[PDB]
């Protein structure tokens, strides 16, 4: 005969009944991308200012290649 | 049931030290006359018996086997009690739900005493209302005055009794032929012998028939220290 | 049949521990208080001893009842701690310029970390063996060297610091929120001491209530150490 | 609770212990310890303290050594 | 297969040692097994706290 | 899991509303006749109809949550479950070594260049003659 | 005709159903755990995985399988006697599966075969097995 | 020195001197090294589970040695602590309504001094001395004592 070691089985479903339980359509079960985003930008904003202490009091001269209403300049 | 706690070990066999040490008196006293114990004893010592003697069970009809494993034969009277006392002890933790009563049929509300309180919630849906309590006392056949839901008291009562499991075999289950104790030895003898005792039950059984302590080791086995 | 619940019709308890809580106002003499502790000790192990007689019953749901209790209490010593923070923070802005000298951030915050993690571990582990209806002996002598240490650390510094706690209302939450912590370890050694195999195993509250007790103690110690020491 | 399979892909038997012949190379045997007992609670375990080290850590580098060399007066 | 008793024999190594490592393990097996976990049984048997609740009262029948 | 749940970790009296998968639908099923057909007119209601033990499913439903108390031996769960069991206690072991070996060495680190420079490695070097070890955590500066 | 009986489990708290008589007697008879015995059945690759926590054991229950023995495990550790009877022992078993199983409806007589060589039964109730957990090698070799 | 083993196993005997490698590799040597008593359930338990307590139990005893030496460093530098510039009574610094006698209510030891006050306890225990009433501590050389944690 054949067996299967119980310690490596897939986990039993829950029941199909009236009352089911489901987590499928949740979204709970772990950390997505956008948690590691984030983690990502919490880094990045702790390095930056570290880095850049003058980041805070920017410049204001402006200058701009097509003016302030052409949309490179806004960013 | 749900609220009944984890099952004990005594839930599924009691020690050899609880057994009746007056065997012989114990497999005459009809069953009227038994207590739990003995009655738990003289099942587990008659059934066992029959079903350790395999070359008498093909010819043995299933009236006669029930009644040596001391098994009640289901009829329309012990099932109607025995119903009602399971949905008693159901209802001690559980919801009641069920149809909506009528005249036909009404609600059963079980009970020991001869007054239980009952709510009437209504129908289903838009025809739920609000909780109605009312004192449901036994002979009335009493209507909601809001939904005229119909309920009735069924009372669990028997003789000056009130329904149990032991009271239900009692008064329908029938003593048979008396139990012979030659069945006992002849058993006995059949699973234990020469140091080898593979039918325990009948080896402190027929020990006590024969007094106490008399079959081999039986002396070292009764002698305790505490 | 039987009823729901075995009601409890009397109880003298309450009287005595009640009147022991009157002896401690009505002292001439703090030598009666802690002769006094010791009855008020007595007279709740009876009423634990009632809750363990209680088992009798059968009943399911006085686990339940019990650890939400618990719950409930654990609730109530997060508040309490919360309130000494409430205090400590509200003068925030008169600390760190004032003439004291403030703990420093490398001996005993990391002393006491590693030794608190490993208190926590050794109750793991007989969370684990109480799951897995085993015991090991020498866990619990562990906890008392634990314990021993903990006090033996916390003794010298009270005593070895130079700033008190008339000093600065910074040094008075220090060791106030550092003496709260304290009390909570001793609390623990109360409950650790009786720590047994008891054979009736994951009915038993004692071992949930220990495991969630301690992980408690440990866990408000992190919230000190970020908020003192580091 | 979402069922799923068990992901431990790695040997699931090394043979009885015989004076440890025949067996993996030790750092394959801790590689597949931390499979069968599950990265998560290593990451989580180490997460803390992980975060920690690196924001004090890199002070050397972005409050020490660049203020020194980032100082306008 | 020969079977040593339990705690006595290693089987990490095919040489069973030299007489301190084989006195070392021999008694601290016994160290353990009969003399330190004297002070385990004491308390856990003779000083139960769960046992101390249910003194005086009645068997259950 | 350690805290106990009446639905879900009711480790107290072991109840579970729904049977094993592995028995077939005709040996025991779950409690559910939301899908019983209309019945018949000229049936009559013998029962009392009331949710309870006379419904054959909830009837086995409370036996087997009786009778599934002695087993012969172990029901082993898969991995999956043995992880969750104790992830508290794995997580724990592994912070400890955590401090250990991570914590430990820069933190004795910080204290011997401490020693030589008067401030910690991570800390900006003061100017303003105060003496002292100043701040550790510099990100909360 | 198989009439219906009440089946009550629990002692102190009873609970009734309605049961087979059949099944019941099978239930208690499978309850006489000195009368009817468990046996093990191995494969090949499970005999394999027993060397790893037990060698002896191993090679014991290597024999079983090469013989195609279910077989006690209390049994198994004296394979090496009991071998011969082991061998006899199965070929009773089948033919007394054989000739009942072959038998018309209502023919219920017993079985033609040598009980002498079977255990439990009335004719051989078994050896008085002495327990085998002791040590016989010297630590210091 | 033994030639008739490897290196590697000399290694593993010498560190499974206590038996803890052996009970980790074989299930038989660890349920044997149970009481009876609990050894009954050991017949449930997963390889997983055993294998996982033992990684948790050795973890936790292994480190027990490091916490100490941190603990007995601590208790050093507590023992040597060295002493830091007397406090300037600032403008909020040392404001007392009345004398410290909660620890003491009817015996009023130390009015003066406050709680843990080493210093001052001792020199005011050396007045009451000096008035024919004993007190206990502050009398001998911290070297001169037995796990003081002071000594060169
Ligand atoms: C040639 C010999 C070489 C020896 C080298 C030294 C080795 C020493 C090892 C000491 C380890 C102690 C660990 C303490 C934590 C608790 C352990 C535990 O759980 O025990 C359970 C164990 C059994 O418990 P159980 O409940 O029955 O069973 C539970 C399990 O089911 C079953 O439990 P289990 O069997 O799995 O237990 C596994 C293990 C779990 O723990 C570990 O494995 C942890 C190992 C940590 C290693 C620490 C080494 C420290 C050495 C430092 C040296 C520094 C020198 C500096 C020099 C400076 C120079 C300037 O526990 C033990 O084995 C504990 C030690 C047992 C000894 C008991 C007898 C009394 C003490 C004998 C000491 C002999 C020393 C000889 C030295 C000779 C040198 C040539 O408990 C006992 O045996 C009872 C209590 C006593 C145990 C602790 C004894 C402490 C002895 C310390 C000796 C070293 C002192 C160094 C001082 C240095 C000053 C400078
Ligand atoms: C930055 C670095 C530094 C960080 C420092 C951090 C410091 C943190 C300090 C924490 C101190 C320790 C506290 C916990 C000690 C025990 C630890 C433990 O055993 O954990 C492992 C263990 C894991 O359980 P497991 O079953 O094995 O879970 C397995 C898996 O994890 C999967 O489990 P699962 O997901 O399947 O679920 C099962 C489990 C899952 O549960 C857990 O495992 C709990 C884990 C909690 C860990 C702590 C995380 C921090 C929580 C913060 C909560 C903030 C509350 C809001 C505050 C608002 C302020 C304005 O459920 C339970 O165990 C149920 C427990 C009973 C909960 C009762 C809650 C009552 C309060 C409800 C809210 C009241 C406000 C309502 C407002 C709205 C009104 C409309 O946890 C427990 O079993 C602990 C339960 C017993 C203690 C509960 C204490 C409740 C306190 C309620 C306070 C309410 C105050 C309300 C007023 C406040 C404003 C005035
Ligand atoms: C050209 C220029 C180029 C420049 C290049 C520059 C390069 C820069 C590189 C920067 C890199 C940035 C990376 C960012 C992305 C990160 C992505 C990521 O992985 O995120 C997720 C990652 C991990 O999250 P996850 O994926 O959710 O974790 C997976 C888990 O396995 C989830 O599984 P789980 O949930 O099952 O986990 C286990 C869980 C399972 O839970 C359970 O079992 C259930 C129960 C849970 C509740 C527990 C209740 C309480 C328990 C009681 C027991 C306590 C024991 C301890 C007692 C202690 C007593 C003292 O249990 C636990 O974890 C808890 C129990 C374990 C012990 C807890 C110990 C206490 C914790 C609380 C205190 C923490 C503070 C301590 C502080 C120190 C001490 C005071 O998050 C982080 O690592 C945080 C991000 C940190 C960002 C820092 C950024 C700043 C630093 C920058 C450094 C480099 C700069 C250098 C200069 C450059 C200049 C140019
Ligand atoms: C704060 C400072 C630093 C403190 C650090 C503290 C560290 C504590 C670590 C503790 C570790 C315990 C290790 C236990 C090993 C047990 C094995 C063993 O050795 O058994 C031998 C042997 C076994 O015999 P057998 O079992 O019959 O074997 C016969 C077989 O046929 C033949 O079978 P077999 O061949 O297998 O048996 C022999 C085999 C047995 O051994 C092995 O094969 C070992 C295999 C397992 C190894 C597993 C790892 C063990 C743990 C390592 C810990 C490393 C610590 C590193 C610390 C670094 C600190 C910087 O090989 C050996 O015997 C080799 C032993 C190697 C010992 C290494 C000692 C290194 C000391 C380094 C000192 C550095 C000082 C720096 C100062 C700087 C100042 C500026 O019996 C003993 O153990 C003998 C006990 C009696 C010893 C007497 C010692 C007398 C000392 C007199 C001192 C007078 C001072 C006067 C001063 C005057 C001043 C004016
Ligand atoms: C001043 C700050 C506070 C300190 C002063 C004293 C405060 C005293 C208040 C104590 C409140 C106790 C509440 C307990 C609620 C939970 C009870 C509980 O679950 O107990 C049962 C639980 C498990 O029992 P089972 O039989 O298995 O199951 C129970 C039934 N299912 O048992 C236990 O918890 C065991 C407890 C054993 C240790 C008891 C120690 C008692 C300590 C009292 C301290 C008094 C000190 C007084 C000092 C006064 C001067 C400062
Ligand atoms: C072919 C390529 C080979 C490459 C090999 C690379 C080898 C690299 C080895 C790096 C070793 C680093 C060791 C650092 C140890 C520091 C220990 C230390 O500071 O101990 C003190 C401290 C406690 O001191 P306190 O006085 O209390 O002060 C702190 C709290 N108040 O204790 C600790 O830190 C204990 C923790 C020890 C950490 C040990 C780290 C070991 C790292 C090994 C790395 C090996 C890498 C190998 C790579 C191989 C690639 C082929
Ligand atoms: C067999 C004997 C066993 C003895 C040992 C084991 C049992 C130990 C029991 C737990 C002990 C916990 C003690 C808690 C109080 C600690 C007091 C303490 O340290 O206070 C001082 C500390 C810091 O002070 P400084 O000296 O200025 O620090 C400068 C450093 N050089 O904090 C304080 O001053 C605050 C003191 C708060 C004390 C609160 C304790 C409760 C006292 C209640 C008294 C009530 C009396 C009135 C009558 C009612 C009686 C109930
Ligand atoms: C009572 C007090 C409690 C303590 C105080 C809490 C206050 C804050 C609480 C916030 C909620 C915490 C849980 C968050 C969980 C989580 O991560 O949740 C993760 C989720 C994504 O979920 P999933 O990945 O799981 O699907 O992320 C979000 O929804 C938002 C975070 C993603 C990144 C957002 C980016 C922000 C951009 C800002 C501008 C940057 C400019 C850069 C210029 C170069
Ligand atoms: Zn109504």
């Amino acid at each position: 005969y054949k067996t299967e070691n119980p310690l490596y089985k897939d986990d039993e479903p829950f029941a199909k009944t009236c009352h089911t339980f489901d987590y499928t359509r949740e979204g709970t079960e772990k950390n997505g991308l956008g948690y590691y985003c984030l983690m990502g930008l919490w880094a990045s904003i702790f390095i930056w200012d570290s880095l850049y202490t003058g980041a805070t009091m920017p410049t204001g001269v402006h200058r701009y290649v097509w003016g302030p209403y052409f949309p490179t300049a806004w960013f | 049931y749900r609220h009944w706690h984890r099952m004990s070990e005594d839930d599924w066999a009691l020690p050899l030290d609880s057994m009746p040490e007056d065997v012989k008196t114990l497999m005459a006293t009809p069953q009227t006359e038994r207590g739990f114990v003995e009655d738990y004893w003289y099942n587990r010592i008659r059934g066992e018996a029959t079903l350790l003697d395999p070359e008498a069970l093909p010819s043995k009809s299933y009236i006669a086997l029930a009644r040596d494993m001391g098994l009640q034969i289901v009829d329309e009277p012990s099932s109607h009690m025995m119903g009602l006392i399971e949905l008693y002890e159901y209802l001690r933790g559980a919801s009641f739900v069920g149809p909506f009563g009528t005249i036909e049929n009404p609600v059963l509300v079980p009970a020991v005493g001869q007054e239980r309180v009952v709510a009437c919630t209504g129908g289903v849906g838009d025809e739920e209302h609000f909780t109605l309590w009312f004192r449901c006392r036994e002979g009335f056949m009493y209507r909601c005055g809001e939904c005229d839901q119909i309920f009735m008291l069924v009372r669990l009562y028997y003789e000056d009794r009130y329904w149990t499991q032991t009271l239900v075999r009692d008064t329908f289950m029938s003593d048979g032929d008396m139990f012979d104790l030659k069945t006992l030895e002849r058993v006995h003898k059949m699973w234990n012998k020469d140091e080898m005792v593979r039918w325990e039950v009948g080896y402190w059984a027929q020990d006590y028939v024969l007094g106490k302590g008399v079959l081999p080791g039986m002396v070292e086995e009764h002698t305790r220290v505490n | 049949f039987e009823l729901n619940i075995n009601i409890i019709n009397y109880n003298y308890l309450g009287i005595i521990i009640t009147v022991i809580i009157s002896i401690y106002i009505y002292n001439n003499s703090n030598i009666i208080s802690v002769y006094n502790s010791n009855l008020l000790l007595i007279n709740i192990n009876i009423w634990m001893k009632y809750n363990i007689l209680d088992m009798l019953n059968l009943n399911v749901l006085d686990y339940k009842i019990l650890l939400w209790i618990v719950v409930i209490i654990i609730s109530n010593e997060i508040l309490l701690f919360v309130s000494f923070y409430w205090i400590y923070y509200h003068n925030y802005i008169n600390y760190y310029h004032v003439n004291i000298l403030i703990l420093n951030s490398y001996n005993i915050v990391y002393n006491n970390i590693i030794l608190l993690t490993l208190l926590s571990t050794i109750v793991n582990i007989k969370f684990y063996n109480y799951i897995l209806s085993y015991y090991k002996y020498i866990l619990s002598y562990l906890i008392y060297y634990n314990n021993y240490m903990f006090n033996n650390k916390i003794i010298l510094e009270y005593k070895n610091n130079s700033n008190y706690t008339n000093d600065s209302v910074y040094m008075t939450s220090y060791f106030y929120i550092i003496l709260l912590h304290y009390i909570h370890i001793y609390d623990s050694i109360i409950l650790i001491v009786v720590y047994n195999y008891v054979n009736y195993k994951n009915i038993n509250n004692y071992y949930i209530n220990i495991n969630i007790y301690y992980h408690l103690i440990e866990v408000l110690y992190i919230v000190i150490s970020i908020l003192l020491y580091l | 609770h979402i069922p799923h399979p068990v992901k431990y892909v790695g040997p699931r038997r090394y043979g009885r212990y015989v004076y440890g012949m025949n067996r993996p190379p030790v750092l394959r045997q801790v590689k597949d310890w931390i499979d069968w007992t599950g990265w998560n609670s290593v990451f989580g375990g180490f997460s803390f303290q992980v975060a920690f080290g690196l924001m004090i850590v890199s002070g050397v580098y972005l409050n020490n050594y660049r203020a020194t060399h980032t100082l306008y007066y | 297969v020969t079977r040593y008793p339990s705690g006595t024999r290693t089987i990490m190594s095919p040489y069973p040692g030299g007489p301190v490592y084989q006195w070392l393990r021999i008694n601290y097996n016994y160290f353990k097994r009969y003399q330190w976990r004297r002070v385990g049984r004491w308390q856990m048997r003779s000083w139960c706290y769960w046992k101390a609740a249910f003194y005086g009262v009645p068997e259950w029948n | 899991k350690h805290f106990f749940t009446d639905g879900a970790n009711d480790y107290v009296t072991g109840w579970e509303n729904t049977p094993p998968l592995k028995f077939p639908a005709s040996v025991m099923k779950p409690c559910d006749y939301s899908m019983t057909k209309p019945i018949p007119k000229h049936w009559k209601l013998r029962g009392s109809g009331i949710h309870g033990p006379e419904n054959t499913d909830l009837m086995k439903l409370v036996l087997w949550n009786r009778l599934k108390q002695k087993r012969p031996q172990r029901e082993v769960p898969n991995i999956n479950y043995l992880k969750d069991s104790i992830r508290l206690e794995l997580s724990v072991n592994w912070w400890l070594m955590s401090c250990i070996f991570l914590w430990g060495p820069w933190l004795h680190w910080g204290q011997e260049y401490q020693k030589v420079h008067e401030q910690p490695p991570w800390a900006m070097k003061r100017i303003d003659g105060l003496r002292g070890e100043g701040y550790f955590t510099w990100f909360l500066e | 005709q198989v009439p219906d009986v009440f089946a009550t489990f629990g002692w102190e708290r009873r609970l009734t159903v309605i049961h087979h008589p059949g099944v019941m007697a099978i239930s208690k008879l499978l309850d006489q755990r000195t009368v009817v015995k468990p046996r093990a059945t191995f494969n090949q690759e499970l005999v394999e995985e027993i060397g790893d926590y037990d060698e002896d054991l191993q090679r014991k229950a290597q024999v079983a399988l090469d013989n195609g023995l279910a077989i006690e495990w209390r049994v198994l550790d004296f394979i090496d006697d009991e071998l011969p009877r082991l061998l006899a022992e199965k070929r009773e078993i089948e033919k007394a599966r054989e000739q009942v199983m072959s038998k018309a409806p209502g023919d219920y007589t017993q079985p033609v075969f040598d009980s002498s060589v079977v255990v439990p039964t009335p004719a051989n109730l078994g050896r008085n097995y002495p327990t085998l957990n002791l040590p016989s090698g010297d630590p210091t070799e | 020195i033994s030639t008739s083993e490897t290196l590697n196993q000399k290694i593993l005997r010498w560190l499974d001197v206590t038996g803890m490698l052996t009970r980790w590799h074989s299930r038989r040597e660890f349920i044997l090294d149970m009481d009876p008593y609990f050894r009954k359930n050991s017949g449930m338990w997963t390889e997983w589970e055993r294998k996982t307590l033992l990684f948790l139990f050795y973890c936790c005893t292994l480190a027990t040695p490091y916490s100490a030496y941190l603990d007995l460093q601590e208790l050093k530098h507590q023992g040597t602590k060295p002493p830091r510039p007397v406090s300037l009574e600032s403008r909020f610094m040392n404001q007392r309504r009345y004398d410290f006698t909660w620890m003491h209510p009817q015996d009023k030891f130390c009015s003066e001094c406050r709680p843990v006050e080493l210093e001052c306890k001792k020199m005011c225990f050396d007045r009451y001395r000096s008035m024919d009433y004993r007190m206990y501590g502050f009398q001998r050389p911290r070297i001169q004592t037995y796990y003081s944690f002071s000594t060169c």
